[PDB]
RNA sequence: UGGAGAGUCUGAUCCUGGCUCAGGGUGAACGCUGGCGGCGUGCCUAAGACAUGCAAGUCGUGCGGGCCGCGGGGUUUUACUCCGUGGUCAGCGGCGGACGGGUGAGUAACGCGUGGGUGACCUACCCGGAAGAGGGGGACAACCCGGGGAAACUCGGGCUAAUCCCCCAUGUGGACCCGCCCCUUGGGGUGUGUCCAAAGGGCUUUGCCCGCUUCCGGAUGGGCCCGCGUCCCAUCAGCUAGUUGGUGGGGUAAUGGCCCACCAAGGCGACGACGGGUAGCCGGUCUGAGAGGAUGGCCGGCCACAGGGGCACUGAGACACGGGCCCCACUCCUACGGGAGGCAGCAGUUAGGAAUCUUCCGCAAUGGGCGCAAGCCUGACGGAGCGACGCCGCUUGGAGGAAGAAGCCCUUCGGGGUGUAAACUCCUGAACCCGGGACGAAACCCCCGACGAGGGGACUGACGGUACCGGGGUAAUAGCGCCGGCCAACUCCGUGCCAGCAGCCGCGGUAAUACGGAGGGCGCGAGCGUUACCCGGAUUCACUGGGCGUAAAGGGCGUGUAGGCGGCCUGGGGCGUCCCAUGUGAAAGA
């Protein structure tokens, strides 16, 4: 199987391309809590379709860049941008912690 | 000291030669080819181009290009001098091409 | 190479008669007859109360010397009765009885564990048709522990035989007197064992 | 190019080699495609050769190359016998 | 099927708390001691340097020769010359030098593990199937001639063969452009057009064996991609210029900023980016009641490297340990111009180090390369040698023998101990002697049969005359630690805060069960102790399984960002969760 995760994407300035964040719960291998992890895929976007907070299947493909090996197989749910809200005030808090 | 496996280095500068000789016409004759579809003479570069062919396969039947190498440049020169010939066409040899 | 030397000591060093010396551990002359305190300078004073440790060391010692064997083929042994199915108390006896050595001691053909042990050792012992000269070859039930023919003339082995007629044998073995045959049955049961022995505080001299 | 052959898997002086399908270019102890057989040479069992033929056959339809000894124990176990 | 605790803070107590010990392990080393055998194992440090010898070749059934020799021819004789044959040497050519062997330096990484993708690919030799091999042409070695250099070697001229090279043809078929169909990433079919095949050799010479060409499939090995997992420092917080993406192009077997041009301004980070330290990863191994910790030697799998750094060539395959070029450092030769090297292959040397082996035998086995085969090579391998380094088996006697010798030790001077221990009696018979004496070995090959099935037959040893068997046969190494508590074993004398013991608590300043010796005893025993290191005890980093009023520990207070967490009812979904089936989980180990 090709393997296939579900996203949010969470960046549209590239041409073609758009970042999709994907979560993902599991339990500590120890501490047996579920944590819930998230990883960020450049995804192949040939038509320009998919805009910013559209929650997106995303599918293993052949190596399109350096750091794109998935395209976006379909859309799922469209433009919720509560997700992307999260994602860039996270982001936003690394303005602080520095010196 | 004093292998005779040295023979193989004797042998390897003999098949450098064979190799790097027979390229060089590819190319030089490959680039005369495009040099007439971009110059729109079309009988001389389809002359020219069936040579340029017969070479390259020419070349595949012993170790210089012996995989799908050979077919790459052949279809990169047809698709090259077809699309040249496309300035004005008139596609007069018509022999190394299909219709 | 096992222990050689002064045996009748730990006869007394234990408390308990060890039948080691085979005959002389019967007549009057054991030491534990009329020596029952153990060797040394101090052997006649008063002893302490031992130590937990102490009983439990004790105890081993007073089995370990029994069959004469080193710590380590001892504990070997031990280690392989934890692994096995069943009692470890009573599997180790059962392997420790199925000792060749222990074996002809315990058919009479020997008169102690050290004379069976030399008679396994020379290869006078035959097991099923073939010499065996390790004492430590394990017996199954089913093996005919005989004499070899070469030595069925020689008078140490006649001696004995000469006052096994009528002696009685273990319940887990049988033996045929003029032949100089002998069988394991099968293994011994605790209560196929006189042993003055606790195992269970043997087992407990392990857990350390 | 596939081989079948032995691999020795006895101790010093104690040989028992596993028939086996290989490539060639591994060691002879390496890792192999398939264990198809033992082989004991000083013969220490009432069965000291096992083949399992039909196996073997199908490795011989795509070409393993059995060593002169291997092919030996082979039509020892009658892979090649056809009647 | 599995879980033990103890000593030490106080005058005494309870608690907290660290330290220490008993257990197990080791690629070990050190001290005393040391009998035999089997199976394992043996540079952990300088990836420091290496003398010497061997470690990859092979094919005369691809080809033409040089040297040395013999025989037979054409001739009346000579000269010259033709054919056959033997030994040797390389050369041209083919397959193998990418396997196998070594190391752990680099690497924190798709490197490894694990599960997948490849519609993005390659694979010599091997197997199955389809089809074909017609004609012509050429060159470079060897050889011969000449020049340069001390050498390594090198330059020029001439002849020549081939399974070397090239042109034409033949088009089963394949490749490329374009179109159409079906599929859906570059998968399959089809049409026109263009392009592409080849080599001979051997005999039992009319037929067959070894080869050759194109294509499809198989099998095997491999490339590339992805999800997830993979040590420490946050006293490393910001990183990034091919950097992130795009269009086109180059390159490759193949995707891809892999590279290039141009365009956009992006990408990564507190879920730890970037930097620093450390390090091959795994199967496993050790420990532990387990959860866990520790580790990755030997063996198996993957990777990386071959004095350091870069690079390509040949090739199915390498950017190549025993191939090439260049730079650097070092050793050697040097006619000072210039050359040759590369044990982390097997042994061996030197250095360092607490420490790590034989410059051994063998092609008999298994395995690999070349070969129709005969056969050749193989420090892979199979064996031997050394080392108690580990494990295991085994010996230094067994039975009788005094209410109990001598010597030694203690004593209430009666005696007690060493102790059935010795002597001595009888029995057996490690060593050693003699003879016999292996399995591992059956194929390749030959013959019958068709070079098949099948049958038959013949040669083939390192270990090694070793194992083993049979006969004969001698009483025939014991050591080391410990004896204050934890901890099993006690007295005498010597010594007097001395000499010294000591893991911790502590002993010794005149009666020391702690020092030193002796007698005796305990513990192990071809070993026994010691040091180092790992786990355990340690619930002492507490997931299992701890805590914070006074013992170490509540932030001086708030507000609030991220994150964590979420009252009652119903319905959809089924992400976590639970169940079934299935593939996987290599071999070894367990
Ligand atoms: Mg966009
Ligand atoms: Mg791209
Ligand atoms: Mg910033
Ligand atoms: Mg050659
Ligand atoms: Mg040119
Ligand atoms: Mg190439
Ligand atoms: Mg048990
Ligand atoms: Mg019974
Ligand atoms: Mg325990
Ligand atoms: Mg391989
Ligand atoms: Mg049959
Ligand atoms: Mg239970
Ligand atoms: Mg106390
Ligand atoms: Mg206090
Ligand atoms: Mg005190
Ligand atoms: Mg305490
Ligand atoms: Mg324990
Ligand atoms: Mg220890
Ligand atoms: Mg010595
Ligand atoms: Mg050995
Ligand atoms: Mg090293
Ligand atoms: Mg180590
Ligand atoms: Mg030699
Ligand atoms: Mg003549
Ligand atoms: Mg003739
Ligand atoms: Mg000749
Ligand atoms: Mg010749
Ligand atoms: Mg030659
Ligand atoms: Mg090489
Ligand atoms: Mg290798
Ligand atoms: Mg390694
Ligand atoms: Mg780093
Ligand atoms: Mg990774
Ligand atoms: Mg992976
Ligand atoms: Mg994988
Ligand atoms: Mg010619
Ligand atoms: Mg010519
Ligand atoms: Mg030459
Ligand atoms: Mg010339
Ligand atoms: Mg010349
Ligand atoms: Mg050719
Ligand atoms: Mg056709
Ligand atoms: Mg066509
Ligand atoms: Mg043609
Ligand atoms: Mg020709
Ligand atoms: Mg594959
Ligand atoms: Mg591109
Ligand atoms: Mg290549
Ligand atoms: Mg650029
Ligand atoms: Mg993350
Ligand atoms: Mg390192
Ligand atoms: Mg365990
Ligand atoms: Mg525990
Ligand atoms: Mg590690
Ligand atoms: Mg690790
Ligand atoms: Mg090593
Ligand atoms: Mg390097
Ligand atoms: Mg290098
Ligand atoms: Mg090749
Ligand atoms: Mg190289
Ligand atoms: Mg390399
Ligand atoms: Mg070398
Ligand atoms: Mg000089
Ligand atoms: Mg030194
Ligand atoms: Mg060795
Ligand atoms: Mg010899
Ligand atoms: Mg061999
Ligand atoms: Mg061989
Ligand atoms: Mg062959
Ligand atoms: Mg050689
Ligand atoms: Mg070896
Ligand atoms: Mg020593
Ligand atoms: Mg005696
Ligand atoms: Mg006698
Ligand atoms: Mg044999
Ligand atoms: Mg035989
Ligand atoms: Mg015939
Ligand atoms: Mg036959
Ligand atoms: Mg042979
Ligand atoms: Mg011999
Ligand atoms: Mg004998
Ligand atoms: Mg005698
Ligand atoms: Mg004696
Ligand atoms: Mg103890
Ligand atoms: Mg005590
Ligand atoms: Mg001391
Ligand atoms: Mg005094
Ligand atoms: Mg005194
Ligand atoms: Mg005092
Ligand atoms: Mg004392
Ligand atoms: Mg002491
Ligand atoms: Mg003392
Ligand atoms: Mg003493
Ligand atoms: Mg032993
Ligand atoms: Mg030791
Ligand atoms: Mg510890
Ligand atoms: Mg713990
Ligand atoms: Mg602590
Ligand atoms: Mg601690
Ligand atoms: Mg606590
Ligand atoms: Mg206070
Ligand atoms: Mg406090
Ligand atoms: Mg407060
Ligand atoms: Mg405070
Ligand atoms: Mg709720
Ligand atoms: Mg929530
Ligand atoms: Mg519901
Ligand atoms: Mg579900
Ligand atoms: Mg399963
Ligand atoms: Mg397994
Ligand atoms: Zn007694």
């Amino acid at each position: 199987p090709k393997k296939v995760l579900t996203g949010v994407v969470v960046s549209d300035k590239m041409q073609k391309t758009v970042t999709v964040l994907v979560e993902r719960q599991f339990p500590h291998p120890l501490y047996g809590k579920v944590i819930k992890r998230s990883k960020k895929y450049l995804a192949h976007d040939p038509e320009e379709k998919y805009k910013l907070g559209d929650v997106v299947e995303i599918i293993e493909s052949r190596p399109i860049s350096k750091r794109k090996r998935f395209r976006v197989l379909r859309l799922v749910e469209s433009g919720r941008m509560d997700l992307v809200e999260k994602y860039l005030i996270r982001r936003q808090n690394y303005q602080s912690l520095s010196k | 000291r004093n292998l005779s496996a040295l023979k193989r280095h004797r042998q390897s500068l003999k098949r450098r030669l064979r190799n790097k000789a027979k390229k060089s016409a590819i190319k030089t004759l490959s680039k005369k080819a495009i040099q007439l579809a971009q110059e729109g003479k079309a009988e001389e570069a389809l002359k020219i181009m069936r040579k340029a062919e017969s070479l390259i396969d020419k070349a595949a039947k012993g170790s210089t290009l012996h995989k799908n190498a050979a077919a790459r440049r052949k279809s990169r020169l047809m698709r090259k001098v077809r699309q040249l010939l496309e300035a004005a066409g008139a596609p007069l040899i018509g022999g190394g091409l299909s219709a | 190479g096992r222990y050689i030397g002064p045996v009748c000591r730990l006869c007394r060093r234990e408390g308990v008669k060890l039948y080691l010396k085979g005959e002389r551990c019967y007549s009057p002359k054991c030491a534990m007859e009329r020596r029952p305190y153990p060797p040394g300078q101090h052997g006649q004073k008063r002893a302490r109360r031992p130590s937990d440790y102490a009983v439990r060391l004790r105890e081993k010692q007073k089995l370990r010397r029994i069959y004469g064997i080193s710590e380590r083929q001892f504990r070997n042994l031990f280690e392989e009765a934890s692994k096995k199915k069943g009692v470890t108390g009573s599997v180790f006896l059962g392997l420790l009885e199925s000792r060749l050595d222990n074996v002809v001691y315990r058919l009479g053909f020997a008169v102690s564990r050290r004379q069976a042990r030399q008679l396994v050792r020379h290869g006078h012992i035959t097991v099923n048709g073939r010499r065996v000269d390790l004492p430590s070859y394990r017996v199954r039930p089913g093996d005919e522990i005989a004499v070899a023919e070469k030595s069925r003339n020689l008078e140490l082995i006649r001696q004995n035989l000469e006052a096994m007629k009528g002696r009685k044998v273990g319940p887990w073995l049988s033996l045929d007197v003029e032949g100089m045959k002998g069988k394991f049955l099968r293994l011994p049961d605790r209560e196929d064992l006189a042993l003055p022995v606790n195992e269970q505080l043997v087992i407990e001299f392990y857990s350390r | 190019m596939v081989k079948i052959r032995l691999a020795r898997f006895g101790s010093k002086h104690n040989p028992h080699y596993r028939i086996v399908v290989t490539d060639a270019r591994r060691k002879r102890d390496g890792k192999y495609i398939e264990k198809i057989g033992y082989y004991d040479p000083r013969k220490t069992t009432p069965d000291w050769l096992k083949v399992d033929v039909e196996r073997a056959r199908y490795w011989l339809s795509v070409g393993a190359q059995p060593t002169d000894t291997a092919r030996r124990l082979l039509r020892q176990a009658g892979v090649f016998r056809q009647e």
